[PDB]
């Protein structure tokens, strides 16, 4: 309910968010990851037909994003059940470890190969999701469905339906 | 001098958070509250 | 079958904050639930350290988190204000501290300790009494 | 609610293998979530009682 | 009663506590004979 934002300081104990923190030089407040996402899909009529604008504008949901992004950046899970407290992320993932039931000494003795475990993780990401063109097909059917339901309603209006005309006109 | 008036959705409140590596804020008292919950479980019957 | 049977860890699925357990009450075609939740109040900010090391040997609390004011360093809940004074019990050994990136400095008491004090200063009471014959 | 605001103890519920945590990113008519999983590397055999 | 059980002495951390403390109380006493 509350728009966190992260402060411009960036000393994340070794971590990089680069690629999924938003990047103020482009117009909309998107990040690496997420423009890819805005162009590998491929997205007022004559008859009646009309298409209404979503409530949330596109760079609107974009905000929740953030917001959601940078809570959980400082605060943990905390923020979600309360009042917001901060915490350093060098000693976030020694409580998430104690969920999976190792102890907590084994980050702080390997904090510098996991840093690069998880960076380097983030990096093959962005290109997975530009190479391949089979990773998107969840969201690219809702749209061709949509538009080939609507498409096909047009192309009916064309169908004699049993008389000697179609048109409605020079029947 | 009430009216109908059209203007922008507004989000909620911006905040910001005090982040350091150093830092953590432990809460001192706490509260209970109780919620509500609606569901419908069930829709009249109906046979023709 | 979850949030009144039982107490649930699914976040946000009985009642927004941390669970407890809830009452059903009827209603006509539908049914409520009374989600009871716990929910802290105002918040202080502290200085903490992830390790501290005594002799060299780092220490990490068993369970809980170190805590200072910016005089003096303890293990608290991490959802109640508590202060405790830090002990052997409290935290367990795992290797040196140089490897760890932002340990701090402090002394570590030990429990058993004090009653040995007080037996050595009882055992030392007895060798002067000794003397005596 | 459960794997971005929590780490969830579900198996194959937020990611294949041990949870930790999750990002959430935008997308046209979805979402797209970034689940850090915790998987073990190369073991060894030993004798147990 | 239990199966599979194997035999291993175990480390006691509060014996060489009270151990050394002993071993020094023990020459404390041949100590206490010289005077």
């Amino acid at each position: 309910k509350q728009i966190y934002k992260t402060p411009p300081i960036k000393d994340f104990g070794g971590f990089n968010f680069s690629q999924i923190l938003p990047d103020p030089s482009k117009p909309s407040k998107r990040s690496f990851i997420e423009d890819l996402l805005f162009n590998k899909v491929t997205l007022q009529k004559f008859n009646g037909l009309n298409v209404l604008p979503p409530l949330l504008t596109d760079e609107m949901i974009a905000q929740y994003t953030s917001a959601l992004l940078a809570g959980t950046i400082t605060s943990g899970w905390t923020f979600g059940a309360g009042p917001a407290l901060q915490i350093p992320f060098p000693m976030q993932m020694a409580y998430r470890f104690n969920g999976i039931g190792v102890t907590q000494n084994v980050l702080y003795e390997n904090q510098k190969l996991i840093a690069n475990q998880f960076n380097s993780a983030i990096g093959k990401i962005q290109d997975s999701l530009s190479s391949t063109p089979s990773a998107l097909g969840k969201l690219q059917d809702v749209v061709n469905q949509n538009a080939q339901a609507l498409n096909t309603l047009v192309k009916q209006l064309s169908s004699n339906f049993g008389a000697i005309s179609s048109v409605l006109n020079d029947i | 001098s009430q009216s109908i008036i059209a203007y922008t959705m507004s989000l909620g409140a911006e905040n910001s958070v005090a982040y350091s590596n150093n830092s953590i804020a432990i809460p001192i008292n706490f509260t209970i509250s109780v919620t509500t919950e609606i569901l419908p479980v069930s829709m009249t019957k109906t046979s023709v | 079958s979850e949030c009144v049977l039982g107490q649930s860890k699914r976040v946000d699925f009985c009642g927004k904050g941390y669970h407890l357990m809830s009452f059903p009450q009827s209603a006509p075609h539908g049914v409520v639930f009374l989600h009871v939740t716990y929910v802290p109040a105002q918040e202080k900010n502290f200085t903490t350290a992830p390790a501290i090391c005594h002799d060299g040997k780092a220490h990490f609390p068993r369970e809980g988190v170190f805590v200072s004011n910016g005089t003096h360093w303890f293990v608290t809940q991490r959802n109640f204000y508590e202060p405790q004074i830090i002990t052997t019990d409290n935290t367990f050994v795992s290797g040196n501290c140089d490897v760890v990136i932002g340990i701090v400095n402090n002394t570590v008491y030990d429990p058993l300790q004090p009653e040995l004090d007080s037996f050595k200063e009882e055992l030392d009471k007895y060798f002067k009494n000794h003397t005596s014959p």
